[PDB]
RNA sequence: AAACUUUCAACAACGGAUCUCUUGGUUCUCGCAUCGAUGAAGAACGCAGCGAAAUGCGAUACGUAAUGUGAAUUGCAGAAUUCCGUGAAUCAUCGAAUCUUUGAACGCACAUUGCGCCCCUUGGUAUUCCAGGGGGCAUGCCUGUUUGAGCGUCAUUU
RNA sequence: UGUACAACGGGGUAUUGUAAGCAGUAGAGUAGCCUUGUUGUUACGAUCUGCUGAGAUUAAGCCUUUGUUGUCUGAUUUGU
RNA sequence: CGUUGGAUUGUUCACCCACUAAUAGGGAACGUGAGCUGGGUUUAGACCGUCGUGAGACAGGUUAGUUUUACCCUACUGAUG
RNA sequence: UCUUAAGGUAGCCAAAUGCCUCGUCAUCUAAUUAGUGACGCGCAUGAAUGGAUUAACGAGAUUCCCACUGUCCCUAUCUACUAUCUAGCGAAACCACAGCCAAGGGAACGGGCUUGGCAGAAUCAGCGGGGAAAGAAGACCCUGUUGAGCUUGACUCUAGUU
RNA sequence: UGGAGGUCAGUGACGAAGCCUAGACCGUAAGGUCGGGUCGAACGGCCUCUAGUGCAGAUCUUGGUGGUAGUAGCAAAUAUUCAAAUGAGAACUUUGAAGACUGAAGUGGGGAAAGGUUCCACGUCAACAGCAGUUGGACGUGGGUUAGUCGAUCCUAAGAGAUGGGGAAGCUCCGUUUCAAAGGCCUGAUUUUAUGCAGGCCACCAUCGAAAGGGAAUCCGGUUAAGAUUCCGGAACCUGGAUAUGGAUUCUUCACGGUAACGUAACUGAAUGUGGAGACGUCGGCGCGAGCCCUGGGAGGAGUUAUCUUUUCUUCUUAACAGCUUAUCACCCCGGAAUUGGUUUAUCCGGAGAUGGGGUCUUAUGGCUGGAAGAGGCCAGCACCUUUGCUGGCUCCGGUGCGCUUGUGACGGCCCGUGAAAAUCCACAGGAAGGAAUAGUUUUCAUGCCAGGUCGUACUGAUAACCGCAGCAGGUCUCCAAGGUGAACAGCCUCUAGUUGAUAGAAUAAUGUAGAUAAGGGAAGUCGGCAAAAUAGAUCCGUAACUUCGGGAUAAGGAUUGGCUCUAAGGGUCGGGUACGAUCAACUUAGAACUGGUACGGACAAGGGGAAUCUGACUGUCUAAUUAAAACAUAGCAUUGCGAUGGUCAGAAAGUGAUGUUGACGCAAUG
RNA sequence: GGUGAACUAUGCCUGAAUAGGGUGAAGCCAGAGGAAACUCUGGUGGAGGCUCGUAGCGGUUCUGACGUGCAAAUCGAUCGU
RNA sequence: AUUGGCGAGAGACCGAUAGCGAACAAGUACAGUGAUGGAAAGAUGAAAAGAACUUUGAAAAGAGAGUGAAAAAGUACGUG
């Protein structure tokens, strides 16, 4: 059929030269430019994808507005859920031993 | 074949033109000039090259200044009207 | 090349002013011995190799 | 016998020898002392009514100013009583200037006509942004100024 | 201006192998009618059979123009 | 007037198998590479044996290794004049 | 026992290493300096200067067999493009002068010289006998009181190191 | 012979010097003198002086010129032909007509390096295009390259390199954070007083280096002779810059909802710290999408139609951008699972919660609408010598797949190999700074304002625009990629697009180059089976010695293969009482007759095989341009040195280096 | 005393490129035989500095052409991968 | 002292293959990536008076004519 040329200068078939084709209006199939595909972010101790967040290139994340870059959550935009929730549950436990920790070292101590 | 086939695959100046010399002989990788030594202060020069020093010397330009040395000293380097 | 710099680009214009024949009058000045542009170029003759 | 081939002459043929010429060299001699950060030598790009060069010059661009001379310049064409004159000239002289981008090359870079920063002015209902005009910001060292640092150290401290 | 020469066409000759088209109740078979099944028929179907030793080619280094059609006064030289 | 066909060897010489009438000996720049070929020899690569401390040597053995030009004059073969 | 420390072990072999040598025997052929298998006082095989073996692989070297065929007996024919003739266009290598032989003598192999043979313009296509044809101041060899690369118990030093 | 001193008061524009002359005289000669032609300004005899002073050679030097010679030759890349026009002139220019070719890893459409105006228009023989030329990438004169969005510019990579310091006589060398006192954004200061100041945070540790790496943002239609993601029209987006308008709290000061995954138009912002994106290999199959290919109905146009074909070919398109809606994974609630279940093409998962039910999210990707039919495309019609417009119809609805290519997704192999960065942009704990009642918070929610500089941009990119002396069969990086046959971007043929360029005519001797065939024999040729031939695709059968058990192996060795008419098997979507069928024709395999000059992988395409020996284990590498090998490498094996104030190796030196971002399972040196 | 890694050699950094077949390695499913141990069969899957073979990269032989060449190394066919 | 620079005077020197490489748009044109390498090239005539015009040719050009002392000086030019 129709065959599509590079619409820039580099004539090479780099991660950044994509092109798909397309059909105009006026009936013709062109080359159009594809940038490259974003990738999810991913949470800061799993680093598994977060949802609730878009894909975005990273100059793209400075237009679009806050609720699409985080989530209502503590850590939200940052940190999974189950993160979280591993978290909020340690540092209860651990600081919770903490006290217990130190009232028997406290209370052998006084029975010394 | 060394000759003609490898000519054919020549087409990566390794000099351009030198910014204190137009002379295609500033040296792209080593960013010297092969001819003046630039960007080094002293323009390259050598005793051994006689007709060189003769190419690149004083009264080879303009002399857009020394031209009139020689008028103003024999008018005594005056000044006035 | 097409995306050339700007020095090379003037190197080209002045390169292209250059080439051009001898005026018709020179000739015709007195005591004038130019007959004709002896430093006339051709692209496919002679490079400027810059 | 012709054609052809050789030899000679005449005339005619690329060739540019010889001869004569010579604003060029090359040697000798005499005199003089003068490049540059007040930006040199060199480089690039441009400037003429009609032109690209060891012609000259720099956006005031084949040049401006001052001075001398005294009617040109000239290949062609032209602003102009420019001609008993503060006055033609591709004239001479040259002391006032201009002197683009560079270059020891100096804000940082420079295979980019790429990036700053600081003053003052103007415009955008702006000390912060953008733009325009102008003026700046290299290194080593010297002398001086100001601000400092160091229990290195001098005069007051239960 | 000759039963001369030539360009086409029959013949002879030879090479190949049975042309297109038309027809056949020929052909392995694939799907039904109703007028109640020894040729009723259709959408086809490589091949087979007949016309058909047919058709095609045949001097370009094999012949006639008994057929048709044309051609026949252009330039240089030769001393006993 | 003839004096061959072959196995092995780069071979000249050899040496066998045969045929044959016979398988005589030689020359022609040890005829004949602008006729061929390039097996050998005879450059540069490489292996081995012996020799040499070594680099290397070895008419010792192996393996791979560019064979250019005639259009001139003669001669020749044909062809005009 | 002697040299000189030890005397070639396992293996392997006329081997890519064996001169004599085309070794001797067997096999393969009609015939085999070839090939393979044996035999080894092996000029001069041999154990990480690695020995022996080894499936698979190999544009490596070699022998034989089948198939196949113009390699050959023994040549023939066909096609395209040349060569060939014409229009246009148009070089080069070479070149003392040139261009027919036989013999002689001669720098010992003549186109010229001597004595003979002979000997008729202008030429075209081929051709490869000659021009000791052309290509390159022989690369072999020798000489030069000419080099250079490499080596070493050469001469003389030297960087490093101690 | 060239110059010099004297002299001939020498010759000469009434003709000097040079040059030509089978004319003369003189001298043994070197040479001198004169006659005749050519011409145009100087020259000579004699006595002396002086030297760059006499040519046949030096494979002499530099120029010029020959014979060869109208000779070798202009023969690779299939190929040109007819007419007309233009023109003095046409094999070669132009336009028609025919025949062809490249055949989608093109002879097509763009680019990178390079070139530099070759791009485009206008004029003819001087040269050039090894013939010609009216043509040209030639000649002459002109015109042409328009950007906030494409690049550069910015970032860092290998690396290069100033400074501080240290070497070196020095040109300079090292070093790049080192034995250094190494700098920059907000309100108070912001006018009887300046950017001075107990105002804060602190501590990148120059710079250069990519037009293929990273990266803010533009698309469609039209327009030129030549530019366009740049111009015009329409429609968007990004970055940087103070109040504004609307929308979100206030008898709870920085919002609500949802069990939850999380949702929404918003929903404060400092240091400090932290996280993510940037940001990454390759191969294999599977899934999804885009484009293309294929195909049905329908609405238009075109081709043959001496016989046939609801035929054959072609138009039926929807860009960036905005909104809603769509996700395999992943995650969350209820729930408890052995008779273990769910599941992929590919034993993966589940009491660390499977299956089932219900939900949340990323938006690759698709759908709908806006953009937008007003565009573009396809048809039909109105003044006929004025630089030229308008009007009516359509631009519809679908299927199909081991299809091609591309992208994406979930996966699965591989490594003693695990496929580095930086700028930049977001986010997250903190509340340091504010107010509640004609306002105090929001420019991360909508709407509105302005600007976006500089340089490149034309064209070729190659049997003619680059390099190779050239318009050289060579070399030179990359993207798009139709139909048939077929396993196949191999070989053949053809649509789109492009080309028809290479000096021609005639004839067909030898010898050539390239391609073929051959009776009978079959390697007897030859150093040698060199060269050629034979073999060859697919299906079925069968397949040895040996072996490192992986191979050998397509061993060897046999058979079949066309056309036609049938047959069979192989699948997605639909329901039951009041043991099943569907408008579905998407390609693979097996079988059966029939049939023909024993043909059938019918052209193309396409292994010859076997028995051994020598040698190197193997893949791999090298003598570019005579040697591809048995040579080198290799894994494996062994040896050697070294524990850091070290080994090995650099440097003139160095406050200098490589190994070394290293540490004996390592570096270094060997066989 | 200077110039050169535009060819080429080697390292590094950043990119790009490479039809279709044959074979069929791990891992996995199922089945058969057996008293058991275990053995065997059919599938699946898609490994390899594997293999046939395009593009590519190279350059074996013809000791082909050409060898005052298209070319100071090319052309054609055969070839290696 | 002074093979540089500026100014000046000379020569038993050279005379366009000589003399500096360069008497000329010479360190120019062109060759190399680069360091570097590096030419050739002077003369019509006193004055262009550089050939009006006519004829043939498509044109270049030729043949006449013309200027000139000479065209045996026609720009491809001093004798050649």
């Amino acid at each position: 059929a129709q065959r599509v040329t590079f619409r820039r200068r580099n004539p090479y078939n780099t991660r950044s030269n994509k092109i798909k084709v397309v059909k105009t209006p006026g009936g013709i199939l062109r080359a159009q430019h594809v940038k490259k595909l974003a990738t999810r972010p991913k949470c800061g101790d799993c680093g598994s994808a977060l949802q609730g967040i878009s894909t975005l290139r990273p100059r793209q994340y400075a237009t679009v507005s806050k609720t699409h870059k985080t989530v209502s959550r503590a850590y939200g935009g940052s940190r999974c859920a189950n993160c979280v929730k591993e978290r909020i549950i340690r540092a209860f436990l651990i600081e919770e031993q903490k006290i217990v920790k130190k009232v028997v070292k406290e209370q052998t101590e006084a029975a010394k | 074949g060394k000759g003609t086939p490898s000519f054919g695959k020549r087409h990566n100046k390794s000099h351009t033109l030198c910014n204190r010399c137009g002379r295609r002989s500033f040296h792209v990788q080593k960013k010297t000039c092969s001819s003046c030594g630039y960007p080094a202060a002293k323009t390259r020069s050598y005793n051994w090259g006689a007709k060189a020093k003769r190419r690149h010397t004083t009264g080879t330009g303009r002399m857009r200044y020394l031209k009139h040395v020689s008028r103003r000293f024999k008018n005594g380097f005056q000044t006035g009207s | 090349a097409a995306q050339k710099s700007f020095r090379i680009k003037q190197k080209m214009a002045k390169a292209k002013k250059q080439n051009r024949p001898l005026p018709q009058w020179i000739r015709l000045r007195t005591n004038n011995t130019i007959r004709y542009n002896a430093k006339r170029r051709n692209w496919r003759r002679t490079k400027m190799n810059i």
